[PDB]
């Protein structure tokens, strides 16, 4: 049983600021790494908090490293892991295109997870899609914060 | 020419890197290359198969073992040099292992 | 302790004259920039590679310094492509005599 | 077989200067690498300039680094090759005392080896003495420039 969509867009819009201002909403051994410069990509971590609090626990599994907040839930800090993860308790996904753009999402609502080449720290990007906008930012083919990264691509999720 | 992808480094050299781009952004003396070599130490870290612990006891022994006072012929502390010994320390060594 | 510079194998000794030199030439901080080839500077002597091969190395440092390399930070992540450089197939090569 | 005294300290005086000025005087490939920041010890370089121009010519051997100046002559680069090259062309060594101090060496003149730990980029330092003082810096135990260099042999072969 998914999430619902509007309390997982709720629950990211809690955690859509930035790294250390995310530490300081989870606190534990998640704000104590990334106060220490240690965990930098709040991706993993946000999702992790989404999920949480939408009904999926984040497991104590091998697979899927994690810390604690302090609210004592496992979050994890890398997002090849989150991605590995999201088929283990939402299924097989709805939706997976190459060459990814709005149109294969047009009319849908749920979690949608960019993957490519050219971030030499992340695989991909895992995020909302509202239909129209991401929860935090899009990387489709050419969306302007995609930098370096280029989208090979997109999996989905439909939500309610 | 093209730049190995990091993937094609073994998980060993992951964690050493993840400890010497580490060391290196405890020394700089430069908030610009602390900023880089931090984001750069994360990028060893998503790569690092290693459990959260290994790294955070890593840090320690970072902060510990950087005290030590190193020298050559040039008058600076060596410190680009000592990251690296660092990274290869036995007391880096059990962290290798999860 | 710290481990001695000769327990490295030569292969790693010059990777880390290549890092070192890679650093020096991408650092702000003259304080780093100086600690960066005096450290580089020791790896050299502890090489037992021809002169050569590090003058030739030097010269594909700075081409390969020119690559733009990016992540999800805003930064240019110019540590981390120090390493990648040292490990590339380009300076591969002056590895041998 | 050995350099006399006076040539020999007459010629490190015209190298006694920081490495760049060593690099113009010398030209060529030794310029170069010391231009680029690559050679920064300058310590065997200077004495391969002694020996060329005193009638021990550095060799081509492949035991030992070398690049050419100017002269077309050739200059060690490495300090440990420049220590393990002497005692072949000015055979045994006369003293050989570890933990040296400068009373060990009153009343003699000649090249001297002080050898160590503690330097990082170097084994020891290759200069002359002349019974009161060495043509650069002495690396006796409590000279003033050892930095983190602690010196445990001083080797010696007296020049007329």
């Amino acid at each position: 049983m998914r999430p619902a969509f509007g309390a997982a867009w709720n629950r990211f819009k809690e955690v859509n600021v930035n790294v250390e201002q995310v530490g300081k909403l989870l606190g534990g051994k998640v704000q104590h790494n990334i106060d220490a410069g240690i965990f930098k990509n709040a991706c993993p971590i946000r999702m992790s908090y989404v999920l949480n609090y939408c009904g999926i626990p984040v497991p104590s599994n091998s697979k899927y490293a994690t810390v604690t907040g302090s609210d004592k839930k496992r979050y994890m800090f890398r997002v090849k892991d989150m991605i590995a993860f999201l088929p283990t308790v939402l299924g097989k996904a709805d939706i997976s295109v190459s060459s990814p753009t709005p149109a294969q999402f047009a009319g849908k609502q749920g979690i949608i997870i960019f993957t490519g080449h050219g971030w030499l720290d992340a695989t991909g990007h895992v995020t909302l899609w509202n239909g129209n906008i991401c929860s935090d930012d899009c990387h489709f083919l050419g969306s302007p914060g995609n930098g370096s990264f280029i989208p090979t691509n997109a999996t989905f999720w439909s939500l309610k | 020419q093209t730049l190995p992808d990091i993937s094609t480094f073994s998980q060993q050299q992951i964690f050493e890197n993840w400890v010497q781009n580490r060391c290196i952004g405890k020394i700089a003396d430069s908030k610009s290359l602390k900023e880089d070599a931090d984001a750069s130490a994360a990028a060893w870290l998503e790569a690092s198969n290693l459990p959260a612990e290994n790294f955070e006891k890593a840090d320690e022994v970072i902060v510990s073992l950087l005290k030590q006072k190193v020298g050559g012929t040039e008058p600076g502390h060596y410190q680009i040099l000592k990251c690296t010994l660092i990274a290869n320390s036995d007391a880096i060594r059990p962290l290798k292992s999860s």
